[PDB]
């Protein structure tokens, strides 16, 4: 008659690193890290964003012929290619601070 | 393999008692009991797990207990949505899970 | 029509975890340069 | 929730796969349980697959017909079944204990979550 | 580190698939496996609430992270860049030292875990059984289901087999 | 996790109000408490030296947090206030771990302590005394107030009650 | 704290310059030091891991006029900020990296303690200050075989008991 | 330091209450005991009571009769006597082991800061 | 109980020697003796704790130790400064303190 | 003391052992056998601690173990660079480091 | 690498000092070994010096008549003898255990990294 105490094991993979000790091989494990998105800008709190597609927010604000196409608004969405904005050359002043006022609009 | 009570009725606003047994042994708290409800046309739903555990959503008038070589499970207080087909799921030794054969509750007490 | 927390430039994240690491502009967990940042909860896997 | 897939007719040696697809409840760190319920019959517990998949556990019934298959990322659990015979008419379900982050998925973890299962 | 898990145990059992730490019991009544229930559920309680300690301890604030600057704020953009990488630095250091430690702790738990239940089945049984070296013990006294059930729960009674165990020593 | 305090010692003394650790003894001469004041010192110094390493090591400078800026200057506020809310976190964080980790490490030093000085009474005696259970050592010679102030000061005569010892064995 | 260093065993060995744990065997063919080649070897592998991850976890000044008085205070509260943090990460980690060093030193040392004393069982008997007395007359071999973890206790157990 | 109050001529059956407020050595970490010395007689420990105050300790003679309080947020302890004799004539020290900051404090720590007293 | 001498007297300069009993036991380190003293009208100052612990601001003339099976408190060459009644106190068991008599110690050497 | 073979010779693409002992005693893997290559006119250079450890930068071929009571060191197929003065370093106790005689290999295969 | 200097010719009975500067694998952690090569005679260990300098390790033949010292911070190890004998003529060699970051530097380290050598 023998009665033994005894530790589990399975045909698990998952590797941890330890500060003695590299690729231990453990039981069970949590993953602490997000790595993993949808790929889609979609909307924050319900709000949908502001998307200016071939604008920026110069030109959106100033009301560029080609940007006639919006009351809240979470976020502002721009683009790689929004170089439609200050048709007529010249110097847009405090544009920086305009465009952190207006990043948060209710 | 799991034996189970072939047919048990009960009257309303009493106590019935199911029983969950082996054919050769007996069963105890490391074959982790475990009781389903099963109404026609229904996926079942968890009453009991580990002969103590109620899931959320669960009445307390269910409880589970391990009466002598068996697992026992009262329902104390029957109503008319406990008419089901109560199942016992045992677990033996090196990941094997056995279903009882089911026993159905009949409620007495209609037309 | 995504409606969801933690936009980023490249996608929403959907997670309670605390860090990540898809982009560090956010709109959240926090970034970090971790590859791998996994937590042991169980014994050591010896056969 | 849990949502059941594929089922149908077969005939007496084919072969079919079902799937189950979870939201919700940390699918990463479950074990999933493939049962079944015949028409006139009680449930009869069929097969299990790990957290990782690394461990598939069978019934002595099914054992060496059945497979279980698991995919993480797409939050998928996958039953085939091989030379399916007469008997094997009933309707499948796929169960899980359901938890929003599991520090230590057992075999013996309860069958919460109940998929409302297919027929075959 | 502790000496129980690769240690005077030598491997885990795939067999035992209900619990983390248990017991192997071989009877004239037959084998089994059986997983303590209280070291477990403890260790699980305990590893569940690490785990969400560190969750959640690591949240708050809304944050926006993302300014802009013109051609003649580029120090003011060289000490946001500086901000940023320092905190980035900080937390990913933080993060690897914390995943880093606690597994260790982890670790150690579970070997701590098993060592106390064998020196608890050692102390209850006492001399009538005797250690056979490998992390097991051969009884003097043969006893049923029903003495490896208390063994296993906690109330072994040494004076019922100790007379019967004696003449087998 | 060393399986003393909860463990084979199921509760503390209230009685025992002079020390953390010792001894309680029961001779002819009458039942008391008596702390062991070489571990209770050494605990009280490296505790001390654990809170004086916490405190002392938390020094800094004089420092002006708040600054104020125009309505022009909504950027520079905003990195301001970013670097005050990443440091505020930062330091939240660090004191809530360093407190959760050293807070493990003082309950599993007093484990410790308290087993060893069960192991050191039980390498002393060796077989002249029984292990009842619950970190309890009864005697198998009657032995006075000296003979238990050598086995709390570390200088029990093992050979001098060794034939005594046998006899009653 | 497992009680072996500084614990039952009084105090080191100077004599003993090969490794940090191992043996010291007094026999009929002479006396001798050595150290445990297994146990050493796998406590220098674990700390040699241990410096190389602190060591593997792990531009500045800016000119402002008279009138960015704020912007340069800003810069040296960020300065200051970044350097108490990382002052007091790297006192920290030494702290603690510390204790676990040594702790992990005495475990080593109670660990071989135990396992000699598990091989032995008893054919040994415990003097206390540290070291073991064979109840059985045993030569190099027997030492070489209970270092090596390869102790053959039936072979000296009837010897062993006449003597007990 | 410790500074005491209350105390005065009291009939000898009334109710007495002492306060004794201390600054400067972490009130809240130390074990407070009272003390009383008659005129013509030695000291005679009468009380204590823990950092928490939910240990409290009489003398063998002033047991039941008085009742020992602390507030930490006022840096206040408080000796109460009710059945007040004839024998209770004396004056009465507040007294402990003031430490900046106590990790451990006992029952036996030495009564190192005493105050000026008060008389009864 | 505490029991210390009646009354002692020194010379200048020479040494004295103070002793504390019990009326049935034996004083041992683990009764944490403390002495004391006092000056008529003044609080009681502590000389020795625990049989070795000198506060910081008292002469290193004055010592602790432990005698047979007393308490005992010696202090050499002693001062005119050094004439107060001298108080012994001795813990028994379960938070239990216990003052002595007190030793008025007279200093020789007065016209 | 160390003890080593006075002289020993081999054919190319041949093995060859060579021994080292003790004058009175048995050598073991606690007494750390290196074993050392010396041109004439050059620095030693090391090829084998603690009886099985190669250096980066040593072939394969050159391999070492423990026969019996002796250290051995194996050259498999020797070439024409393989003619040195081989040495054998020992660790008695009490740190002491003693060298052998030096045994010259002479590679045959010379007009 | 490790550089030697010192040496040359010396009257039986007098006293040289011998250098090995090292760089390249931090010296401050690692033991440094002094051997001798008599001409046509095979090679004869001599002395030994730990990381700190506390510990210092002779032969026999040697003992007493030399020393051996460190210096860490200009990355040297000396030898220096006295009462120099006839037999003492021998090319010398500093020899040590290269490694980047030696965490535990013990006697039986390996003689990895060898001088050229001086000449005595």
């Amino acid at each position: 008659d023998t009665l033994c105490i005894g530790y589990h094991a399975n045909n698990s993979t998952d590797t941890v690193d330890t500060v003695l000790e590299k690729n231990v091989t453990v039981t069970h494990s949590v993953n602490l890290l997000e790595d993993k998105h949808n790929g889609k800008l979609c909307k924050l709190r319900g709000v949908a964003p502001l998307h200016l597609g071939k604008c920026n927010i110069a030109g959106w604000i100033l009301g560029n012929p080609e940007c006639e196409s919006a009351r809240s608004w979470s976020y502002i969405v721009e683009t790689s290619n929004s170089d439609n904005g200050t048709c007529y050359p010249g110097d847009f002043i405090n544009y920086e601070e305009l465009r952190e006022q207006l990043s948060s609009v209710s | 393999t799991v034996i189970q009570e072939p047919a048990m009725s009960v009257s309303p606003g009493g106590t019935v008692t199911l029983t969950c047994a082996f054919s050769s042994g007996s069963v105890t708290t490391s074959n982790y009991p475990s009781w389903f409800q099963q109404t026609p046309g229904q996926p079942p739903r968890l009453l009991i797990y580990k002969t103590n555990g109620r899931p959320t959503g669960v009445p307390s008038r269910v409880s589970g207990a391990i009466s002598g070589n068996k697992a026992a499970l009262t329902i104390t207080g029957a109503q008319a949505e406990d008419e089901a087909d109560y199942f016992c799921a045992l677990y033996k030794s090196i990941a094997n899970i056995r279903f009882g054969a089911g026993t159905p509750l009949t409620v007495l007490g209609q037309p | 029509d995504c409606n969801t927390t933690c936009q980023t430039p490249e996608g929403a994240i959907n997670t309670s975890l605390p860090f990540q690491n898809v982009h560090p502009i956010t709109i959240c967990p926090k970034y970090v340069k971790s590859t791998k940042l996994r937590l042991a909860t169980g014994l050591r896997n010896v056969p | 929730k849990l949502v059941e897939s594929g089922g149908g007719l077969v005939q007496p040696g084919g072969s079919l796969r079902l799937s189950c697809v979870g939201s919700g409840f940390g699918f990463s760190y479950t074990y999933i349980n493939w049962v079944r319920q015949a028409p006139g019959k009680g449930l009869e517990w069929l097969a299990a697959i790990s957290s990782s998949g690394g461990d598939t556990y069978y019934a002595v019934s099914v054992k060496g017909r059945f497979t279980v298959s698991r995919d993480n990322s797409q939050n998928t659990a996958y039953l085939q079944m091989n030379s399916l015979r007469t008997e094997d008419t009933a309707r499948y379900y796929c169960a899980t204990h359901a938890v929003r982050l599991a520090v230590a998925s057992f075999f013996v973890d309860p069958m919460d979550l109940w998929g409302p299962g297919v027929e075959v | 580190l502790f000496g129980a898990i690769a240690g005077f145990i030598e491997g885990g059992w795939t067999g035992m698939v209900d619990g983390w730490y248990g017991y192997h019991h071989q009877n004239e009544q037959g084998s089994g496996y059986a997983a303590d229930l209280k070291s477990t559920q403890n260790a699980i309680d305990k590893i569940t609430n690490k785990v969400n300690s560190v969750i959640e301890k690591m949240n708050t604030q809304f944050t926006a992270v993302g300014k802009e600057f013109n051609h003649l704020e580029k120090r003011i953009e060289n000490l946001n860049k500086k901000v940023d990488d320092g905190f980035l630095d900080i937390w990913t250091y933080n993060a690897e030292l914390l995943v880093l430690l606690e597994n260790e702790r982890t670790l150690d738990y579970h070997d701590s875990n098993v060592k106390n239940l064998y020196e608890k089945v050692r102390n209850q049984l006492k001399n009538n059984a005797k250690e056979i070296g490998n992390g097991c013990f051969e009884f003097y006294h043969k006893c049923d289901n029903t003495c490896m059930e208390s063994v296993k729960n906690g109330t072994y009674d040494y004076p019922k087999y100790s007379e019967e165990a004696k003449l087998n020593r």
